[PDB]
């Protein structure tokens, strides 16, 4: 949950 | 804090926010840390002060408090990393990435690889993850959105993002109320200064 | 403002520094204006912290208001400026040259010139007017004596240097007369400041 | 002496 | 004398030009001090290649040596410098002004001052003298036309502005020749191994 | 070329040694690309002079010519990197990195990603690899006989690091014979004023 | 061998 | 003539 990404 | 002065602050603020100190009103809100200012911190997300933003977050969390306030800190970090290629300052680009951006590599390796390696890239748009951001302006925007979320469901903002209710003035009613209790200790009727308790 | 309103900010600023929210302390003292704090500004002028030494400044004057005024803000940027030179940062010198002193040019045409003829010394302490500067602590430090002496002489601060002197937590106590009023009659003596005691 | 100088 | 040492000079000058070596032939130029290659000048000036410029200059003359290649050197700096200001290149122009066009600070104190101050101006042609300098390109050739006029002028170019007459390849038959006072000298005969060591059959 | 005009070339090359135009002879080696001078390469190396290092490279060699010339160009753009990351000068390492560094990820997707990362890093003798990285002078000995090594395998230089042996000033000493063999067709044998034209006596 | 590496 | 000058 809430993962760290660039889009 | 007494649930007294706590709640002495918040009149505090709606005086200032009355007295249009507007600077001062937001200080507090930091300080105190007892209400989080929406309606500001959009205004300075869209303003792109990134410094000021993070000075006003630090308040209220740190980075590391839980996994709703490290992801508000990632994507203000990294909107600010994507600004700065934008602009061609690859010199600011990279204080970003060590100074800002790097605490979260420990925790994401691959993630922090992948954004560094932007450096080396023409446009940052040539990433097809990243090959949708189109403005500064709209990026913010859309990040924006995002942090509301963040923030609404953060169990640490949860119970700061309202306002108490009062009538206007509620401070001044009260100093007011503070006079009368010291001129109904007088003799006879019938302002000086607040300094000390005021008689006849 | 009344002069009510004026009293209060006091109590508040009291207040403030009580319970140590010292940043809220000073944005609060620029933006009503009502009290300046040399404690404040002499610590910000030697931590070289120049844009909030302007911005404090800027709650209580500005650049062109008066001929002390614009002393102030016209030495401050001389010393930004010497700072640069000394360690030659000549990409900052030149900047701080043509956006903060280039406004001292319109009167100071001379002056203006001999200021940026600096720039192609090897060191700025070759004009002997200079050569009395000894590093940046120091030079601070002199600067700042100058500079409190500008303030207290500049009339828009007139009013303004001297703090009133009060028993601690004024306001909690006029706060507390406030219930005794309220808390008195119906109800003696947790509940809230925000609605009347019943 | 307000007037403006390097000294 | 040495005026063999300077002809063999022009010999292998002309020999590196024929087999189109053209950065040997310039650095030869300049360092043997024999002859000035204008066309080689006005190119690298268009170019703006100012550090190539002025050390080719340095195998001829220094800044100090006349009145005429003083004022080479400092109209070359000059616009060295204004083109630094017209890039917006403050940092550049500050640093030129004080490397470069420094050393004109004592003689010429008004001069270097009204100089200095083209930094403050939004845009230096706002300033009297500088009101006609308008592009890069037509900067570097009005220049040019007069640094040419100061060259030629300057005593210390004016026999090393023009090249000798000479057949094509003049080194070339003069191996030739050499190899030919070899032969005759041996018995009995068209032939060649090497130029290292001297030709022997029999 | 005939061997002839090689030979000469040589001559040419010996002839500008003596007399000590230094930058010269070696613009006449790299233009010529007959002879690759080890020694002049190794003393560039080590003073980090990179632009003329590569400059007098590229009279060889370019990056993608050969495996060996590639690693050639590779490790010497790596520690011009490293050398840049060492000043902290992060600036100039992304430039080096993406002006550089960059022709050499097609073929090396992971390693460019690496070297890359080397820029986050307070240190790269962090990284284990570069752990043992320890002066820029000793690094770039260190690199030094990698290159020599990589140079002398490089199929392209192979017949070309040998400088000939002669007697002192043979190119001298050739001019001379042409002006016997000039002169001893002479009916009246003064004297022999140049080079440019023929000697007769008259 | 040949191939490129970091050190 | 042989005067360094602005322009």
């Amino acid at each position: 949950g809430l993962e760290l990404s660039l889009g | 804090m007494s649930s007294l002065s706590r709640e002495l602050v918040f009149l505090i603020l709606q005086f200032l926010d009355e007295e249009k100190f507007k600077e001062t009103v937001h200080k507090l809100e930091q300080e105190s840390g007892f209400f989080f200012n929406m309606k500001y911190f959009e205004e300075k997300v869209h303003a792109g002060e990134w410094d000021e933003v993070e000075k006003y977050l630090s308040g209220f969390t740190k980075v590391d408090d839980n996994r709703y306030s490290m992801k508000i800190f990632f994507e203000i970090r990294k909107q600010k990393y994507l600004e700065a290629l934008d602009r061609h300052d690859r010199a600011k680009a990279v204080d970003i990435l060590v100074k800002d951006l790097k605490v979260f590599s420990t925790f994401n390796e691959e993630l922090y690889k992948e954004i560094t390696q932007l450096l080396t890239l023409e446009n940052f748009r040539e990433n097809e993850q990243l090959s949708k951001y189109g403005d500064t302006k709209s990026a913010r925007s859309i990040m924006l959105i995002e942090l509301k979320k963040l923030i609404e469901a953060n169990p640490l903002f949860r119970e700061k993002l309202v306002f108490p209710t009062l009538k206007a003035s509620r401070l001044r009613t009260l100093i007011n109320q503070s006079l009368n209790w010291q001129h109904q200790l007088c003799k006879n009727p019938r302002i000086k200064t607040l300094f000390t308790d005021h008689t006849c």
